[PDB]
RNA sequence: UAUUUAGGUAGCUGUGCAAUUUGUUUGUAUUGAAGUAUAUAUGUGAGUAUAUAUAGAAGAAACAAAUGAGCCGAUCUUGGAGGCAGUAACAAUAUAUGUAUAGAUAUAGACUAGGGUUUUCAAUUUAUUGAAGUGAAUCGGUGUUAUAUAAAAACAAAAAAGAUUAAUAAUUCUUUAUUAAAUUAUUAUAAGGUAACUUGAUAAUGACAGUAUAUUUCAAUAAAUUUAAGAUAAAUGAAUUAAAUUUUUAACUAUGGAUUGUCAUGAUAAGAAAUAGUUAAUUAUAUAUACUUGAUAAAAAUAAAAUAAUUUUAACCGUACCUAUACCGCAUCAGGUGUCUUUGUAUCAUAACAAAUAUUUUAAAUUAAAGUAAGUAAGGGAAUUCGGCAAAUUAGAUCUGUAACUUUGGGAUAAAGAUUGGCUCUAGCAUGCUAGAACUUUUACUAUGUAAGGAAUCUGACUGUUUAUUAAAAACAUAGCUUUUUGUAUUUACAAGAAGUGAAUUCUGCCCAGUGCAUUUGUUAAAGUUGUGUAAGCGAAUGUAAACGGCGGGAGUACUAUGACUCUCUUAAGGUAGCCAAAUGCCUCGUCAUUUAAUUGGUGACGCGCAUGAAUGGAGCAACGAGAUUCCUACUGUCCCUACUUACAAUUUUGUGAAACCACGAGACAAGGGAACGGGCUUGUUAUUUAUCAGCGGGGAAAGAAGACCCUGUUGAGCUUGACUUUAGUAUGUUUUAAUAAAUAUUCGAAUAUUUAUUUAUUAGAAUAUAUGGGGAGUUUGGCUGGGGCGGUACAGCUGUUAAAAAGUAACACAGC
RNA sequence: UACCCACACAUGGGAUCAAUAGGAUACCAUAACGAUGAAGGUCGUAAUAGAAUACGAAAGUAUUUACCUAAUUAAUAUAUUAAUGUAUUGAUAACCCUUUGAACUUAAGCAUAUCAUUAAAAGGAGGAAAAGAAACUAACUAGGAUUUCUUUAGUAGCAGCGAGUGAACAAGAAAUAACCCUCCAUUGUAAUCCUUAAUUGGAGUUGUAAAUGGUUUAUUCUAUUAAUUAUUAUAGAGAAUAUAUUCGUUAUUAAUAGAAUAGAAUAAUGUACUUGAGUAGAGCUGCUUGGUAGUGCAGUUUGAAUAAAGGUAGAAUGAAAUAUCUAAGGUUAAAUAUAAUGGUAUACCGAUAGAAAAUAAGUACUGCGAAGGAACUUGUGAAAAUGUGUGGAGUUUAGCCUUAUUUUUAAGGACCCGUCUUGAAACACGGACCAAGGAGAUUAUAAUUAUAGCAAGAUAAAAAUAAUCUUUAUUAACUUGAUUAGUUAUAAUUAUAAGACCCGAAACACAGUGAACUAUACAUGUUCUGGUUGAAGAUAAGCAAGUUUAUUGGAAGACCAUAAUCAUUCUGACGUGCAAAUCGAUGAUUUAAGAUGUGUAUAGUGGCGAAAGACCAAUCGAACUGUGUGGUAGCUGGUUCACAGCGAAAUGUCUCUCAGGACAGCAGUUAUUAUUAUAUAGGACAUAGAUGU
């Protein structure tokens, strides 16, 4: 109305599955210069130190001796006559929400905490946590290397309530190099201002 | 009342627009040779334009002064100059005439475009690379350096000499310019259709003298005027 | 026991009659219920009861109930039918025997838009019913596009004759052709010419204004010849009509070395004429040149080629008929509607007539009046009239001749004169055109077509446009002149927006106090802070009149008279150059001259100009005008003063056959009173053909339309603005705004503000306050009144008179506060 | 012969009376659409076929279902591996939940206010929807989720405090019902979940947890089909035929489908300490409510505490006591509202009535389009208007009243009705004629009169087998306080509001349709013939740097005619016309700023315009169609049967008042009562007086 022209209509494209992909490349990337330029609080600064690559394995290959039962291992384990046979068996627990039951009782000895969970504040609390009952901890890189135990996919923490007495002294080597990167220098990483 | 004539007429653009070719030329890093091919004419403009051809390339440019077909042309950052070669704008001395000036580089080019309309330089300033330019309305502007253009006056002569002498001239003029003509004076209608109409004599009876201050519609007349008369 | 009371508009109350349905009780009817039409009785009246005729199935009364409960009117609603009235208004060719002989009016024929069976035939009387009829590889659509839906006229593979049907025919049939796709048979991979080029031997285009001149291709005329036709009382070197058979130039190449063409302009040492040769000659909607322009004259799909043969290979839709009596205007309507073709005489054409083709049947007449058209007029020649409105005169072509004025082009076809036939010859060259001569007559463009002329004034420059249906102009436009805004334009200052005057020549004087416009340094809101401070705008200063606009008055002074000169109130400045009783001057039919027998008219001079005047433009006329006004010459029934002839309607006959209007109109007048102009009422005077026909416009304050003028309404709408109340848009503050470092300033180590640099942000906005704001939106704009408006308030209080010896009392009456 | 009257017989038309396979209103049940292709439309099928009606190539009597249409080889999204699967899209005309949102009107003007938390318009679902388990009400000797009815109540309150508008607790009833997620659920073990014939392939520790059998028997209720019923009567409701018979009613069974209750049998039972954030609240700003200085909601800026805590308590802020509750996550039956579709009844209408339609009716017909939209049953045969026959008068007088057997004449009287008006037969308006239709009825709230039941008390409130009035006792409040027989109904009149006795404006708002006439821009096509005049350019011949004469050439918004176009004059013709703008003569016009077909673009506070307020479908200083709408009128017009009793004003005061209202005066109707006749008077007489014509 009014002598103006009718209004007009443009047209879109349909993202193709190679245009997906490249646009949400340059949208990391622009983020990766954006945190860094600017200066980050000190609890996300302390969650840097990854232990190194080699020291995983000595802590990953205790794990493994102590793996839960499948899921075939179950049922036939109820197709016996009495369910519980021998003594109690010693395994590894896997859960976030059950582990800090379990440090909140003082049951743990060992707490192994992934550094890849996004978003990130579901593991902030957990180092100074573990400070108050006096609970040694470390830090390992990615999820899925925790999940490769369990044979899951992704598993944000894991701890152990006890271990065997056969490997005893294999436990004592790895805590010393564990508490001289974190727990000796706690009261540093409070004040370390990433910037 | 009802809605006047002048917003009638930029409503009456939006639904066919005015159409014409706005001629640009590439940007090249170092000097190279062409070509003048022909020569044509547009249908809204007058001054004709040239076809000239870099690296198997057709372009159409602005036609200089002394312009013939099979001349070679130089454009560069670096060219020497002369009539219708492109060079750098520090490179020509004071009191020539270049007729396509880009504001900044990697331009077209912005000022200068019409027939017969030419511009001059007035100096060179090297403390921070500043030339300043004489433009065909009278005022001086300041342009930065680096900017390139073309040496020599635009073609097409001047227009104006010759009146229309009939009415019959004019009218092949506004139509092919897409104006409005022939224009009927605001005194003579009536006054739903304009400001100044209706009366018993034909008559003002208000001052034609109006500030920029109001709003859009009501802006007619010699729209704020700093003098108005004849000086001497 | 009314010997006493009884009219009555607006209005209030009481007693009663009519209609439809509901409860209870009583009763009628096929030897005849309800309805309808005529009588009789009865009631003061709304009404009731009975009798006779007709018709054929259900209805009445009493005690109580519920309401859609009683018509002469509303320019009331729907249906039926009158007068005027057989009136207005329309249609009306001849034959004693015929499917013919004549007369009369009208140009005709094809594609598209619209119509849809109207086409053809049969039977029964521009009707009704029933059958039959439309044939496609090459005729249209289906395809491409017009700078995010567009073409039956732009672009695009290909056909013509000759016959058949009651009706289709580039479609059926015969004869000779062409295009495309699928399968067959065969094969060159290059020769020749110095050159332009020739033959199987790829990569091209669709594709693009207007005007003038020269070609005479076809076709058509004209002539000759050969077959056929029709007419004349006669006569005629053999007439008239039809069919066919015939009637060198431009480029380029090789030699050559300096001239040569067109109706016009020219072409050549970047090679002329002359020779030898190779390509073509575009069929009139063509070819080659020239001319006009601030106009240079669309898109896209689209390509290959040698010779012969074959085919149940080439899909889908429309193909009848009408061009105005088969469309649109309510219709068989004197209106309107895209394109093309069409024979003969016609010395510029036009106009007119004839061909061709299509339609058509029967009242009277030497006689009315008044009408609509066409003709003629003795003597006078605008005396008629607001005005020569209407009519009349002039006119084609050849030869002489042509003024004032001028923008030097025009005025000009100025004005003013003379000639014109027919037949027989002579003389030129370009061979069908032009000059001259002799003879002759009831004298020559004139059947049709075809300018009256001259001298002045006002206004508009010119060609152009406009109120479809009362206004064509002096109105609008136009070139020309001038002012203004924008240097961050899909476009770029010789450009893009906004305004005024109106060609050329000559001019464009004075004023910025008022209102506007521009430029620059006292008053004024909110939000925030422990608290404090800071806005634009208004006001003041300076510019601006081709911005809106404006441009005075009184006294003395040189026989009378006048005042060059002088004095004086104020203000922003006090109308200069020019012009005039003009389209602008009330008194006013101003004063003088001239035009006429006579002039309120026309023209030329005068100016203390009610109320002239400079781009709100002043002065001025050469060319142009269906513009407005006056005078001479010619011309005439406009007039003195009217007369005669013809056609069409009218008067007379047959056929089809309406409308406006109507309280009652049955005869008409003089005076009276009356709502102050009667057809009817009151006193007087009067008509009459057996019941008519044709005219006429004195009256029926004749018919059309709930008056447009004027007033009222606490009824509206279009428009303007310094009316009241507000709002879109826009300007300026405050708060929200990426981090970092540094510098500077203002307040007291701290709080604010300003400014610079880097990248780690940068979709570009949001919430509030003040100002501007007829670009828009709602609404209002008292009463009385010797009609309304203008003037006054007799619209609130007080005293005396009007005011008539208790109280009470009017006027736009008196004298006042 | 014509004109007038009386009687008898025939035409014209469809009124009156009687009937009826049609309508209107109230109540009860149902509340079933669509990608497995809906609603609606176009074309076809009959042995002889047009309208109506039914049906799809299986086509005019348990399957098929031609072509368009949401119409779909698609679009917006999810899952698996470009392909395949899943879900949404359209119809509605009543009730329900959100968004947006007017004006006419009333205030005797109008601008806040009212109409109105309305009409129109858009989005979303079901047979019902929405709501629902206190961050309540109150001040008592205390109650207890939601919904609906009575009452509080036209009350408290709001408002140019004007017109007007307007709630809740307590009390009596209908119907009743409570629950689930959010932590650390036995970590001696994901014990879960989708898919596959298959731990087959996944999901999942950033936290998933979901007990299962439909076999049989009995009873009750609803819906649809099929069967038997006396001629005495568990059948007298009603229809049809003729002038004693049937269908049914009444009363019983069967079959199929659905629902509910109970019994028997088969399957199945572990552990559970969660409380709600960019929220609640502040500052500025706008809407809404009776909410008054938030009753509720939203934008922007700012933004808390966690049961040692937070919210509320009918004037404002700050503070204190006493009561009473715990927000910001989720589900929910019954009592309730109303169409399309099918049933049952009635103080309704009876063919100008009832629906627009007794149905070949949403049909014929009209408009470019949105849209508008009729007539007609069967028997009887009224009036208006006419024809034929017989009889009678006169030519100078229509019809009516009184008195008369000189009644088709005589003497007296007598202008045409209705209506405004001081005054009408008026030269003031309406009416040519007949039939049928046609206007103070209904509802709510008050008051007076007549009648009926009970009476210091009165009552059919909703429901099932309480309240209100006498009497809020006064006052603003404190301080204080006995008293005019009532209440419930039936009928008539008056006042206010509802369309409001009937018909009538110029206008305003909401929602939509048109550039076939006509206007402008852009693209593509077509546009007959003859003459006049003579600017540049060029050539020659003379005279002597030039200058006269003669040719050639064909420029211009130059001149003139035919065909075509327009409209100056006669103020010609016609003027219930040929025609809702035409015809004749006379005129103006010519290669352009022209004329014209088709295609695309511009829409009503808007467009187009060489400008006249011209044109936009015979309409234009704001087009056309439907709704709010029965818009308001202090202003014209009309208003329907008889008799009897009684009978006026045109004056005073106030009024944005002067064509209108209210109070006072004049009138009518009904009622009670006698020394208010020991009294009154538009009078007179006697006495005492007032006054300034
Ligand atoms: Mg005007
Ligand atoms: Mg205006
Ligand atoms: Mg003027
Ligand atoms: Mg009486
Ligand atoms: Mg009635
Ligand atoms: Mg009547
Ligand atoms: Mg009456
Ligand atoms: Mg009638
Ligand atoms: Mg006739
Ligand atoms: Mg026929
Ligand atoms: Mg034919
Ligand atoms: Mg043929
Ligand atoms: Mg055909
Ligand atoms: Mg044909
Ligand atoms: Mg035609
Ligand atoms: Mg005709
Ligand atoms: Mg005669
Ligand atoms: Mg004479
Ligand atoms: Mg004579
Ligand atoms: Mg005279
Ligand atoms: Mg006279
Ligand atoms: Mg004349
Ligand atoms: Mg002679
Ligand atoms: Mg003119
Ligand atoms: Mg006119
Ligand atoms: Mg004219
Ligand atoms: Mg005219
Ligand atoms: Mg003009
Ligand atoms: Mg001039
Ligand atoms: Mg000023
Ligand atoms: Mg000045
Ligand atoms: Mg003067
Ligand atoms: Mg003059
Ligand atoms: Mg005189
Ligand atoms: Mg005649
Ligand atoms: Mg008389
Ligand atoms: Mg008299
Ligand atoms: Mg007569
Ligand atoms: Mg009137
Ligand atoms: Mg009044
Ligand atoms: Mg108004
Ligand atoms: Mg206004
Ligand atoms: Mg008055
Ligand atoms: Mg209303
Ligand atoms: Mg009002
Ligand atoms: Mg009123
Ligand atoms: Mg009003
Ligand atoms: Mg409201
Ligand atoms: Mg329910
Ligand atoms: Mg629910
Ligand atoms: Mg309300
Ligand atoms: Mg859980
Ligand atoms: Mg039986
Ligand atoms: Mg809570
Ligand atoms: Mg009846
Ligand atoms: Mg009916
Ligand atoms: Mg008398
Ligand atoms: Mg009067
Ligand atoms: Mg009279
Ligand atoms: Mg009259
Ligand atoms: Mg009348
Ligand atoms: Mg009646
Ligand atoms: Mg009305
Ligand atoms: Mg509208
Ligand atoms: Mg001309
Ligand atoms: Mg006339
Ligand atoms: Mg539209
Ligand atoms: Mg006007
Ligand atoms: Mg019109
Ligand atoms: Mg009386
Ligand atoms: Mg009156
Ligand atoms: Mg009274
Ligand atoms: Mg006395």
């Amino acid at each position: 109305a009014l002598g103006k022209p009718k209004q007009k209509k443009s047209f879109v494209p349909k993202l193709t599955k190679d245009q997906k992909d490249e646009k949400e490349r340059l949208i990391t990337k622009k983020i990766y210069k954006l945190a860094y330029a600017i200066k980050r609080p000190p609890a996300i600064q302390q969650f840097k130190t990854i232990l190194e690559s080699e020291d995983c394995k000595r802590a990953l290959a205790l794990f493994s001796k102590y793996k839960p039962e499948t899921h075939e291992e179950r049922l036939e384990r109820l197709k016996k006559s009495n369910p519980q046979e021998g003594p109690k068996p010693i395994l590894a627990k896997q859960g976030l929400r059950h582990v800090t039951r379990l440090i909140e009782t003082k049951k743990a000895k060992f707490v192994l905490v992934a550094a890849d969970v996004n978003p990130a504040e579901l593991v902030l609390f957990i180092p100074t946590l573990c400070k108050k009952m006096n609970i040694p901890y470390a830090i390992v890189e990615s999820q899925n290397m925790l999940g490769s135990v369990v044979n899951m996919k992704k598993t944000t923490i894991l701890a152990l309530c006890d271990v065997k007495g056969e490997d005893k002294k294999e436990l004592e080597e790895i805590i010393k190099i564990s508490n001289e990167m974190f727990s000796e220098q706690y009261e540093q990483h409070m004040t370390r201002w990433g910037g | 009342g009802k809605v006047t004539r002048k917003i009638r007429e930029e409503t009456k653009k939006l639904r066919n627009p005015r159409k014409l070719s706005s001629p640009k030329y590439p940007n090249f890093p170092e000097t190279t040779q062409g070509t003048v091919v022909d020569l044509v004419h547009e249908r809204g403009r007058g001054v004709p334009l040239a076809h000239v051809k870099f690296n198997d390339e057709i372009y159409s440019l602005i036609a200089t002064e002394g312009l013939y077909t099979g001349q070679t042309i130089f454009i560069g950052d670096n060219a020497p100059i002369s009539i219708g070669n492109i060079t750098k704008l520090k490179n020509v001395p004071g009191g020539m005439a270049v007729h396509s000036i880009e504001y900044d580089y990697e331009d077209g080019g912005c000022v200068g475009m019409t027939g017969g309309a030419y511009s001059t330089v007035v100096t060179h300033r090297e403390e921070t690379n500043e030339t300043v330019l004489g433009l065909p309305s009278g005022q001086k502007k300041i342009f930065s350096s680096e900017v390139r253009c073309i040496v020599g006056v635009p073609s097409a002569g001047g227009i104006k000499e010759k009146p229309f002498l009939k009415a019959s001239v004019a009218h092949y003029f506004n139509k092919a310019h897409c104006k409005k003509w022939p224009r009927v004076r605001c005194v003579a209608m009536n006054p739903v259709d304009h400001k100044f109409g209706g009366g018993n004599h034909q008559h003002v009876g208000r001052p034609t003298t109006i500030s920029k201050r109001r709003p859009h519609a009501q802006l007619m007349g010699l729209i704020g005027a700093r003098r108005t008369g004849r000086v001497k």
